[PDB]
C-alpha cells in the first residue's frame, strides 16, 4: 500500500536506531513488512537494535512522531 | 587582535563552560564524560578549514550580541549522541549529513549546551542565545571577512576510547565593543 512504501522510502534514510524505534512500536507483522523491504546490511542492524531497547523517550519519540504526521501523509494507531 | 590579559579572562570563563558542560554531556551519554577546554587565535580562513566535510554547524547570536558566533560538533560525537538519546548504544558514527529529526533532534541539544555557554559569561555579559541558522557545509557559513582573527574555544569531549571536540568561535568583530567596556575602562 502507500502507507508502507513511504515509510520505507522515508525509514530507509533515518539512522539504524532511528529506525529501531520507530519500527518499535508499530505493529509486530508490519514491522516485518518494513524491516523486510530494507537492504540486509540495516536489517541486521535495525534488529540487532530493535533487541536492545530496555530504554524509552518520551520526548524522542513525541518528536519522531510529530515528524512522519507531517511527512509520511497520516500516522495511525501503533504511535497513538 | 588580542591582549595577553584579556586571553587569561576568556581561559577563565570558557574552562567554566567545560565543567558544566562535563556535566551535561554525561548526564546526556549515561556514563562519564571528561571535557577539557583549549583556547586560541586563529584566522577565520584557518579554523573554517580545519571543520570537516560534513559536519553540523550552529552559527548563533544573542540579543546584545553585534554579529554571530559558530559552535560546531564534530560529526562523531554528533552521531554518537544521537544514539544514545534514542535508547541506543552509540557503536557506529555514520560518515554523512544529519536528517529531519537528526537535525530537529540535536538543534534542542546544543541550544541547551549553548546556553551554560551563556552562564559562564553571565558575570560579563549575559545573553539569551538565539541560534540563527544551521549548516551542514562550512565552506558555506562565511560569518565574517576571512581575514579577521577568532577566539577559538575547542572542547576535548572524551571517554572512553572516545575522544571529540565541540568549538566555539568567538569572532573578533563581535568581542570589541564589550572588550572596551570591560576589559578596559573600569577595570584599567
Amino acid at each position: 500500500g502507500s502507507h508502507m512504501v513511504q515509510l520505507v522510502n522515508f525509514l530507509q534514510s533515518e539512522h539504524p536506531q532511528t529506525i529501531a524505534v520507530v519500527l518499535s512500536y508499530l505493529d509486530p507483522p508490519v514491522a516485518a513488512q518494513i524491516l523486510g523491504a530494507l537492504p540486509e546490511e540495516l536489517q541486521t542492524e535495525v534488529l540487532k537494535r530493535i533487541a536492545l531497547l530496555e530504554r524509552t523517550s518520551p520526548e524522542v519519540v513525541k518528536e519522531i512522531e510529530r515528524n512522519l504526521e507531517k511527512k509520511i501523509s497520516g500516522f495511525s494507531r501503533t504511535f497513538s | 587582535k588580542f591582549s595577553k590579559e584579556q586571553l587569561r579572562t576568556f581561559q577563565m570563563i570558557h574552562e567554566n563552560f567545560g565543567r558544566a558542560l562535563s556535566t551535561y554531556l554525561s548526564g546526556r551519554l549515561r556514563t562519564f564524560v571528561d571535557v577539557e577546554i583549549s583556547i586560541d587565535q586563529l584566522t577565520y580562513e584557518e579554523f573554517i578549514r580545519s571543520v570537516m566535510i560534513p559536519s553540523f554547524i550552529v552559527i548563533f547570536t544573542g540579543d546584545v550580541f553585534e554579529g554571530s558566533a559558530i559552535f560546531e560538533m564534530r560529526l562523531d560525537l554528533f552521531y554518537t549522541m544521537l544514539d544514545i538519546i534514542m535508547g541506543g548504544p552509540g557503536e557506529n558514527p555514520p560518515n554523512r549529513p544529519p536528517t529531519e529529526i537528526e537535525t530537529s533532534i540535536m538543534r534542542k541539544e546544543v541550544t541547551n549546551m549553548l546556553t551554560l555557554l551563556a552562564q559562564a559569561w553571565s558575570d560579563f555579559q549575559y545573553f539569551i542565545p538565539s541560534i540563527e541558522n544551521v549548516e551542514t557545509n562550512p565552506q558555506f557559513v562565511q560569518i565574517v571577512p576571512p581575514n579577521e582573527i577568532v577566539l577559538l574555544v575547542t572542547a576535548s569531549v572524551s571517554w572512553g576510547e572516545f575522544t571529540s571536540f565541540i568549538n566555539v568561535c568567538w569572532p573578533f568583530s563581535l568581542l570589541e565593543p564589550l572588550l572596551e567596556k570591560l576589559s578596559d575602562r573600569f577595570w584599567m
